RNA sequence: UGCGAAAGCAGUUGAAGACAAGUGCUUGUCGUUCGUUAAAAUGGCCU
């Protein structure tokens, strides 16, 4: 059953998210008002909804603290020059409206992620949010302070990034932020180190790229519930507005410096606007709102796309936003219409 | 700078002092983000949680001369906003109490102290205490008619005190000074703001009526003359915040204080109606007028003397037909309808005109029968229909020189359903060697309305600054400690 | 429809056990139906395709008792929140329904067989399957004492067992459809209810005839009674409960329901009930506030009326205060700033509410209230003109020319000079008819307050000149 | 923390004759509009309903004048001799048109082509033609016969009714609005009669003594009715037979008067008045008939008018004058792909549990001269104190706002003779004013404290100096006038 | 028939007394930070975080220990110096309502901020001599007190391991380190 | 500082010790004591 047809929303599904650990789902639009849901695949109920007056909702991620697990949050974002995070532990909804001397290079926070940061001189992890910004800015912020942590800038017009985790040893992980600009060139930083660059590389093939997302282990969709069940990214895909996705091994690209990716997809005609990853990594689905019916899923390693599903009569609509499941293996794909659609892998 | 804090990671620092505002400097880049305009000066900064989630500030009102009054604001790291803050009452004193010693600044001001000045003010305070005869630490509290809410005037400011719940309700600025603008730093400190001297209610509760005096600046031609402003608010009581109705600028004159402030009968216009009592012998009478939607003057009694006093007090019949004017050492029974003194056709035993030992401290009508009129040295109760004395008091060895004028309207109070007077009485308490210590001891009196018999007699074991008469048979008192007892049945 | 699966109260009625799935997987909870904590622990099922079917508490440690598709029997300990023990029946055949008294636990099979298991021994004591006992999907145990000699069973017609004899005792006609609950209420009658019926019928469990019929409203999910069979409480489909008070006692032959009770938000939704508890005076309701989160209801039956909406508080359209906040939206630590807005200034000198000649065209302009006139008069400048138009006017319109002259005086300041001479002249020839007059300053209180303000400034005037004596003087010299 | 309190200007006590909401409203009548006629315009209507336009009579002729425009755009001119009263029905279908000749002619009110009816009301002339507001099938016609005669619409070959016992010249009636059996008829020998239509009527039930020929009687209530004739106008109460007000506000003669109701505006009820001295004036019914504003034309105005209640648009005041005039014063009154993508702004939130509302309202701008105090430039608060254009009350407020922080020297530092001069210039008028002149002189002797050496030097300086010298000791001599007047005020007053 | 009584009154302590001291707050938060503890003059306020609300008021009038401590008439110099959350002379005990103050004078009070008050609380006292504690402090079980004394204006600090003996059952203090002169500490 | 209306009316800031700087001498300073009733580190306020 379709995820939202208890409660119809009035504007298109720009987010999507599903909880960590419980069966909900975050819907998120233009109509300033967040959904949350209780998934079941045959009644999936509306928990409950709260709006916002005047904030529009581009992108809203739940987020779980690593250390203590009943601290929970969603964290919200439009064009607007502030942020909200409501404590789902009347609403507790706190406003993060003030950055600590950047507001030039921070002009909107639509574009942003939450992460999970070790800050190593007690061993403790807390959340940050990176803020997307001009000038290749990307401004880190404490999660609960507010506080401005660092800030990396890139070279050209950024147009992506992500998180990656790397495991150093027991009860302790590195975090590395993945930018990438238009031109296709490819910064990592580490987050630990003041966000000094770990290295740069160039995306073979490379034009007018959109976006970037690892898979595989650890991601900014799929969190880890405690520090030991952190992973490494197997895959990186990166997308295009050509309707290119190149898709890169990381074991063999972290070391050419210039990598050769092990396929490039052109299924897709259209700019790539979503790109997501299966939690075990074995589904990449690559996305377009562009236009009608432009979703594909890829078979990794054999990077194969499937050929049975979607389908002429699949009622997928522009899609603007897709999630998966952590456990269940739903895909939840919202479009334009308002309609997230839910369907069920059988294989998870 | 007063307060200096760091994170737990140390890459920020937290300092506040004397500009009101809390800077959060980054370590890395040198850039400052402010909390500015806060309720006072930060004494003192903490970073507090696991992930430093709040800010811990101790915050002094350092407008208030007379006692350090400190407010602990607990903030939200996110938002900066209250999570909590916690005040206790907030009353101005008259003069400096115990042990009380204004922070240090880089020049010595009204405000503060600086490097050389502590030293010197500690023994110069303690050494008053022990050898001066005037001990005035009195307040002025009003107490709301409908909500039984204390008001304190705090300088340019009335903080307004639930009770029962032992907390505050809300702040209010009612005066034009610069406030709460900007935080004042150096020379600025020896400014002034406009001081609230009264503030009343009309019995209704429906109108508040505050009366200021605004200060000029220094080294100016207009440094000399002072300002005095009437003003009268209303408020529904959905609202907790008043609002200005009518602003009168030198209601007596220009340069001619305020005394006293009586609100009038619920007879006299439903209760809206003051009457309002200058220094020099004057009286004005002002009434809500629903027509122009304001208050007017309307009745004037000239002052027309040569003769200047503060020792003022006023009291109102409760059929309103008769005012009790007291004016240094003459009483003076005028007729409300005439506003002028009273004349007796039959002119037989009827002396509108009193004149007394020393100068009205206090006038209290309790009934329309009894006349209670505190002098300098003796509290005497008169029977208006008799026309004669019925008894009275030695208040001599208690009040000698202790009070400024008219500061035992604070001390003396009544209870107006059964007629019952309290009357409290304070003590230094002397050391073996005969000079006087710090401690100080207070006693209520309780007595009937003729003064014959005392029905109450207490002792507490601090000075006793402000009582008066909850509006149900109860009596709320206020220590120099800021705590607050009722003596009631 | 609804969230909840399955769900049931424990005997006494303390504590709800209720089945939701998560995602993909079920998972079991269990809620205090009391007043006077949330229960985050939860079940959950592993397998996606494992599902519970019938499921009943245990009255040591308290247990439940949860029959799966498999063929497996899981006794669940709540506290511990682990399976103990899963009881097989050795079949991959679904478990349509359990029962337990005591010791035994029996249920039955997808394929009609008859499984009896002992609690402490933890062994299949026996299996059977019964002629003419097909598609069976409710087991209850007849209560016989402490043995157990009698099994009541129910495909769509009720069968009577005897267990020794493994043969049909009393067979009873029950519905078209398979029958959905099937309880006994008193030692000599029982009753039985089905999938899409309003009816319910009770049987005599020895003579096999009915009794009576009992109708609800809608079609009845779920039955509750009291232990003295002296009330039933069923809840609907359309989610009402519905009590029939003392069905057994004597239109003989259908009885319809006493009591009616509803669940309306104060928006106006209307709030289904699921699972009802019904006991001596006390009725507990249930239902669902947040998508999965129940939420209980104690009632006093007897004193409620014929028709009961319970009104409960819902979140809709709510303006999300703040602790911290007021009303405005402003800090509660903030003080409130001082704004003066639309407030009168005034001042304490304002006392109220305490030929050739022009006076033809004067008068005029003074009756008429007339302001060109009255500029055209005033614009004379001649000193006899002025004074001899002052002296042939009338005295009661002076008073009138005072109060114009003063409100130009006051209005224009550079008037102030030549409109003197007229004010003057004014109080100089009806000075006596001034005298007569009272109330002066009230009539005159424009003039009073426009002098008083003038007359005031006079030693700031003197200071200044002073000071610029000085420096005039000084570069004068210099 | 606490929001910045905005800067409060300085507002003075209140002087004598301030401005009055009635005036508020009533001064917003600016636009004027003067109309030549031929000869002098006898009476105004308006049209009871939509869309409101007036009816002006003038010698031979009727004009409709629009209400949008104020341009004529209906004409009667069918009439052979002077036309005196015209009138609209209440539902505004029919126009009634009283003659010269005895005639009354009744038009349809959009068509003068069209004649529905022709009555030979009179020989003499008929000055009054009014339509029954209660009742549309009756016509009241009041003539120099000295009898007034109610027709009915269908059947106009014989009066209904006359009524009868006028000794001179009826030339104004009136219906009251409760009663539809009375009809007020005021004449010239004083007496307004009021008749009651379903008794004999050619007896009055009682009449109302107003002393001077009556002019006009209208009713403005069902039980209180105004007549005007003379000075004055008296308004008597129905009931009582008694008059509870009169005013005589007025040198000539009052000529007509409206009254309207529950019209947007402070005052609830308004009654307008015009007389021969060129005054129309407003009275307030609910304030015992006082004077709230007035207009003075060039001539005597025979004839006034305002636009009825439910105007819904522009209102008018209308005023007809001897002379030919006629003087009108009034008050005026992404393609679809992309709506797809952008849809959702327009929700407010109706279907939702939970409403939060931080979102922050836009503020008024703060002037210059507060930025500066606000970000603590003194020197640039000072200069952006005097600039042209900029009101004398604010140039007070950041003068007032310095002296309060303390910052008249720390503004006035660092000025050299240039600088110096904007504050020297606004100070010579500032010196005759009573509200400034107190700060003025603080700011100028701080002046002469510190730059008093360059005076030496600079010779412009020296000019200010000295006119604002010469200024002082004018505005001290104004004082002490003022101090003699006040003394000799008390002497007279004791 | 007229009966005094001490009703409403607050006045927050401050660790000011000592005057060179950097950090003057004594109220805390809890180990779950939805409580704040506010010592007064009067009294010890717990604040609900989420709620600003007062929630339980430990008033030293109604407690005779509390009164015999504080409210002494012929002394007003005691304060309560540090509060520390949960118990410290019970280990291993969650100790989630409990809280020990300690006054300058040396007195040791374990108290529960919610339920009601214990009618007689677990009261100690440290072995001071001529002494007056400024502060205490807490780390991984490991507790030390700060006192001032005087052997200039300026006092003097001695810095003592404090321990408690549980067969004792009294605090023991061991002279870790001291100094002399201080003007100002942080 | 004391009293007094706001105006005013009377009254008053002494020692000691230590240190610094200049050159035993001179001067200043005081997180010093005792006695009397007695300016200035380019440093300005959030979203």
């Amino acid at each position: 059953k379709d995820a939202n047809a208890s409660h119809p929303s009035h504007s298109a599904i720009q987010s999507l998210s599903f909880h960590p650990s419980k069966p909900l789902l975050l819907t998120g639009g233009y109509d300033k008002t967040l959904r949350i849901y209780h998934i079941d695949g045959k009644t999936n109920h509306l928990v409950t909804s709260l709006h916002l007056v005047g904030s529009p909702i581009q992108t809203c991620t739940f987020y779980t603290s690593l250390s203590n697990q009943n601290q929970q949050n969603i964290f919200t974002a439009g064009r607007r020059r502030y942020m909200h995070s409501w404590d789902l532990s009347t609403a507790k909804i706190e406003k993060f409206s003030r950055l600590y001397g950047h507001e030039s290079t921070q002009r909107s926070f639509e574009n942003f992620k939450v992460a999970h940061l070790q800050n190593s001189q007690t061993n403790s992890v807390h959340g940050i949010v990176l803020l997307q910004g001009n000038n290749g800015w990307i401004n880190i912020l404490h999660s609960t302070s507010g506080l401005w942590l660092m800030g990396c800038k890139i070279e050209g017009v950024i147009t992506d990034f992500c998180i990656d985790y790397q495991p150093i040893s027991r009860g302790k992980f590195r975090t590395i932020l993945i930018a990438v600009n238009a031109y296709g060139e490819v910064w990592e930083f580490d987050l630990n180190k003041n966000g000094h660059v770990i290295r740069r590389w160039k995306d073979q093939g490379g034009v007018g790229i959109t976006k970037i997302q690892v898979g595989g282990g650890t991601t900014t969709t799929c969190p880890a519930l405690q520090i030991s069940k952190i992973k490494q990214n197997r895959w990186l895909a990166v997308g295009s507005e050509s309707g290119f996705v190149n898709l890169y091994d990381r074991n063999n690209a972290m070391t050419s410096s210039t990598p050769t990716p092990v396929a490039a997809l052109d299924q897709l005609t259209t700019t790539i606007s979503n790109l997501q990853f299966s939690p075990d990594g074995q589904i990449l689905c690559m996305a377009s709102r562009a236009v009608k019916d432009a979703l594909r899923l890829v078979h990794l390693p054999s990077c194969s796309v499937f050929s049975n599903w979607p389908t002429s009569g699949t009622p997928l609509g522009k899609v603007t936003s897709v999630a998966f499941s952590p456990s269940g293996g739903l895909l939840a794909v919202g479009n334009e219409q308002g309609k997230v659609r839910l369907w069920k892998l059988n294989h998870y | 700078v007063l307060s200096l804090s760091f994170s737990h990671d140390g890459s920020y620092l937290l300092s506040g002092g004397w500009e009101k505002v809390m800077s959060l400097w980054q370590l890395e880049t040198n850039s400052q983000q402010f909390l500015p305009r806060l309720n006072g000066i930060i004494i003192d900064c903490q970073v507090l949680g696991p992930q430093g989630n709040y800010y811990s500030l101790i915050l002094q009102m350092t407008e208030n001369n007379s006692n350090s009054d400190y407010q602990f604001l607990l903030l939200n790291a996110s938002d900066l906003t209250s999570k909590l803050s916690i005040n206790g009452p907030l009353p101005v004193f008259n003069s400096t109490i115990k042990h009380i010693q204004q922070p240090i600044s880089a020049m010595n001001t009204k405000n503060s102290n600086s490097i050389t000045s502590l030293n010197h003010s500690k023994k110069k305070q303690s050494r008053k205490l022990i050898k001066s005869r005037r001990q005035d630490f009195t307040t002025n509290v009003e107490i709301n008619p409908i909500n039984k809410n204390l008001y304190f005037p705090h300088i340019s400011a009335v903080q307004i005190f639930d009770f029962y719940k032992n907390e505050q309700v809300n702040y209010q600025y009612l005066t034009s000074g610069v406030n709460n603008s900007m935080g004042k730093v150096r020379f600025e400190l020896n400014l002034q703001d406009p001081i609230i001297t009264d503030l009343k209610f009309t019995k209704d509760g429906q109108w508040m009526i505050t009366y200021e005096i605004e200060y000029p600046p220094n080294d100016l031609l207009s440094s000399k003359d002072l300002t005095h402003i009437l003003k009268f608010w209303t408020k529904n009581d959905n609202e907790t915040n008043w609002n200005l109705k009518t602003k009168v600028i030198n209601p007596h004159g220009i340069s001619v204080p305020i005394t006293k402030i009586l609100p009038s009968p619920r007879s006299v216009n439903n209760s809206q109606g003051c009457l309002t009592a200058d220094n020099n012998g004057g009286l004005k009478f002002w009434s809500f007028d629903s027509h122009e939607s304001n208050w007017c003057l309307k009745k004037i009694s000239l002052p027309n003397f040569n003769h200047f006093s503060n020792s003022v007090s006023l009291a109102w019949s409760q059929d309103g037909s008769l005012i009790f004017h007291g004016f240094d050492d003459k009483l003076q029974i005028l007729d409300f309808d005439t506003f002028k003194k009273f004349e007796s056709l039959e002119n037989t035993k009827t002396v509108s005109e009193f004149t007394l030992d020393s100068e009205i401290q206090t006038v209290k009508l309790i009934n329309d029968t009894n006349l209670i009129v505190a002098t300098r040295t003796t509290l005497n109760a008169i029977n208006l229909l008799r026309g004669q004395v019925i008894n009275s008091f030695d208040l001599y060895p208690f009040v000698n020189g202790v009070y400024k004028n008219g500061h035992m309207d604070r001390l003396i109070t009544c209870d107006e359903r059964t007629g019952n007077i309290a009357l409290v009485i304070n003590q230094q308490l002397t050391d073996l060697d005969g000079v006087p210590t710090i401690n100080y001891k207070s006693r209520i009196i309780i007595f009937d309305s003729d003064l014959s018999t005392k029905l109450g007699n207490f002792t507490h074991h601090e000075y006793i600054s402000w009582i008066g008469w909850n509006y149900d048979t109860d009596f709320i008192f206020l220590d120099i400690e800021s705590t607050l007892g009722v003596v009631g049945t | 429809d609804s969230p909840v699966l399955q769900s049931a109260y424990d005997p006494s009625g303390q504590y709800l056990c209720y089945v939701t799935v998560a995602l993909d997987k079920q998972r079991v909870g269990v809620q205090p139906t009391q007043r006077a904590v949330w229960n985050e622990n939860f079940l959950y099922l592993e397998d996606s395709k494992l599902k519970v079917t019938c499921l009943k508490w245990v009255n040591d440690t308290v247990a439940i008792i949860l029959g799966m598709n498999n063929g497996e029997i899981w006794l669940y300990s709540v506290l511990a929140n682990e399976v103990t023990y899963k009881f097989t029946t050795g079949n991959s055949y679904e478990i349509k329904d359990i029962d337990l008294m005591g010791n035994q636990l029996w249920c039955i099979d997808s394929s009609d067989a008859f499984y009896q298991f002992d609690l402490l021994q933890f062994k299949l004591l026996q299996h059977f399957r019964i002629n003419n006992c097909v598609q069976l999907n409710k087991l209850t145990i007849v209560p016989a004492g402490d043995s157990v000699a009698q099994l009541l069973v129910a495909s769509h017609s009720i069968s009577l067992i005897d267990i020794e004899e493994k043969k049909v005792v009393m067979t009873f006609p029950g519905h078209v459809s398979p029958v959905s609950t099937l309880q006994v209420i008193t030692n000599e009658f029982f009753i039985s209810g089905a999938e899409g019926d309003r009816f319910l019928n009770v049987y005599d469990i020895h003579s096999g005839m009915t009794k009576c019929v009992l109708v609800a409203e809608s079609d009845i999910k779920e039955l509750s009674h009291s232990g003295q069979a002296d009330s039933i409480a069923v809840t609907t489909e359309d989610g009402s409960l519905e009590i029939f008070v003392d069905p057994l006692v004597s239109g003989n032959k259908s009885k319809k329901s006493s009591k009616k009770i509803q669940i309306v938000s104060k928006d106006g939704r209307k709030v289904p009930i699921y699972n009802a508890f019904i006991n001596k005076d006390l009725l507990n309701v249930s239902w669902l506030q947040n998508a999965t989160m129940p939420y209980f209801k104690n009632l006093q039956w007897r004193e409620i009326p014929n028709e009961y909406t319970v009104e409960i508080s819902l979140n809709w359209n709510n303006k999300n205060k703040s602790a911290d906040r007021d009303l405005h939206g402003k800090d509660l630590a903030s003080a409130t700033n001082y704004v003066e807005g639309n407030a009168r200034v005034t001042s304490g000198d304002n006392f109220k509410h305490v030929t050739g000649t022009v006076t033809v065209i004067l008068s005029q302009a003074l009756q008429s209230n007339d302001h060109s006139l009255l500029e055209t008069v005033l614009n004379n400048r001649d000193e006899r003109v002025i004074r001899d138009t002052i002296f042939r006017l009338k005295p009661a319109l002076a008073v009138i020319l005072l109060e114009r002259l003063a409100e130009r005086i006051a209005r224009q300041t550079h008037r102030q000079g030549p409109l003197n001479v007229w004010v003057k002249w004014c109080l100089i020839i009806h000075g006596g008819y001034l005298v007569s007059i009272p109330n002066l300053m009230s009539t005159l209180s424009s003039l009073h307050s426009t002098l008083k303000r003038r007359s005031d400034l006079l030693p700031r005037l003197l200071a200044l000149d002073a000071r610029l004596d000085c420096t005039i003087n000084k570069f004068k010299t210099l | 923390s606490t929001a910045r309190p905005r800067i409060i200007t300085s507002k003075a006590p209140l002087l004598p004759q301030q401005t009055t909401p009635e005036q508020r409203y009533w001064r917003q009548y600016t636009s004027a509009q003067l109309v030549k006629e031929h000869n002098s315009v006898t009476h105004i209507s308006f049209n009871p309903q939509h869309p409101h336009d007036f009816a002006v009579t003038s010698s031979t002729r009727v004009q409709i004048f629009s209400s949008r425009t104020r341009q004529v755009i209906k004409t009667f001119s069918r009439f052979k001799d002077v036309v005196y009263s015209a009138s609209f029905r209440s539902d505004g279908k029919l126009l009634c048109a009283g003659d010269a000749t005895g005639l009354v002619s009744v038009y349809d009110s959009y068509n003068p082509r069209t004649i529905l009816l022709s009555i030979n009301a009179s020989t003499h002339p008929t000055h009054v033609t009014k339509f029954h507001t209660q009742d549309n099938k009756i016509l009241a016609t009041a003539s120099d016969d000295r009898v007034t005669r109610l027709w009915d619409i269908s059947n106009a070959y014989e009066p209904q009714l006359e009524l009868t016992g006028a000794t001179d010249y009826v030339r104004t009636l009136s219906f009251i609005p409760a009663a539809p059996h009375l009809v007020a008829t005021g004449s010239y020998d004083g007496l307004i009669r009021l008749y009651d239509t379903r008794s004999s009527g050619s007896t009055p039930i009682y009449s109302l003594n107003h002393d001077q020929p009556v002019e006009n009687v209208i009713a403005v209530s069902p039980t209180q009715i105004v007549s005007c004739g003379g000075n004055n106008f008296k308004v008597w109460d129905l009931t009582s037979n008694k008059k509870l007000y009169e005013r005589g506000n007025f040198n000539k003669a009052v000529t007509c008067l409206d009254y309207v109701e529950n019209f947007d505006s402070p005052m609830q009820s308004a009654l307008i008045a015009s007389s021969l001295d060129g005054h129309v004036k407003v009275f307030d019914p609910l304030d015992n008939f006082q004077v709230k504003f007035g207009w003075k034309f060039s001539g005597p105005v025979l004839s006034c008018a305002v636009s009825p209640s439910t105007a819904q648009g522009n209102r008018h005041l209308v005023a007809g004058l001897s002379s030919g005039l006629l003087a009108i014063r009034t008050k005026k009154k992404k393609s679809n792909n992309f709506q797809r993508m952008m849809r959702g702004s327009e929700y407010q939130g109706d279907q939702e549990h939970i409403i939060h509302n931080d979102k922050v309202r836009s503020q008024r701008r703060m002037r210059a001269f507060e930025r500066n105090i606000n970000q603590f430039k003194w020197s640039e608060a000072l200069d952006n104190a005097f600039v042209p254009g900029m009101a004398k009350e604010l140039t007070l407020t950041v003068l007032q706002e310095l002296r309060k922080r303390g910052k008249v020297r720390v503004a006035l530092y660092g000025r050299d003779e240039s600088t110096l001069e904007p504050l020297l210039n606004w100070c010579l008028k500032g010196i005759e004013d009573v509200r400034s002149a107190s700060i003025v002189a603080d700011w100028v002797a701080v002046v002469l404290e510190l730059y008093g050496n360059t005076l030496e030097s600079s010779p412009v300086l020296q000019e200010l100096m000295i006119d604002l010298k010469t200024k002082v000791r004018h505005e001290i001599h104004k004082s002490k006038e003022a101090q003699r007047i006040e003394g000799m005020l008390q002497l007279l007053t004791s | 028939q007229y009966k005094l009584s001490v009703v409403s009154g607050g006045k927050p302590a401050l660790n000011n007394l000592s005057s060179v001291t950097g950090n003057k707050n004594i109220a805390r938060l809890s180990q779950d930070q939805r409580n704040y503890i506010i010592p007064f003059n009067n009294q010890i306020k717990v604040y609900s975080v989420e709620t600003r609300q007062c929630v339980k008021t430990l008033k030293f009038a109604n407690n005779s220990l509390l009164s015999g401590i504080f409210l002494q008439e012929e002394e007003n110099n005691e304060s309560i110096v540090k509060i520390l959350l949960g118990d410290i002379t019970v280990p291993q005990q969650e100790d989630a309502h409990l809280i020990t103050v300690f006054t300058n004078n040396g007195h040791v009070i374990v108290l529960n901020y919610k339920g009601k008050l214990v009618e007689s609380p677990k009261h100690f006292k440290i072995s001071l001599a001529d002494e007056k504690l400024a502060n205490v402090f807490h780390s991984e079980g490991n507790y030390r007190i700060l006192t001032t004394f005087k052997d200039n204006s300026l006092q003097s600090y001695r810095l003592y391991a404090l321990t408690f003996d549980d067969a004792k059952k009294q605090f023991e203090v061991a002279h870790q380190a001291e100094w002399h002169n201080v003007i100002l500490s942080n």
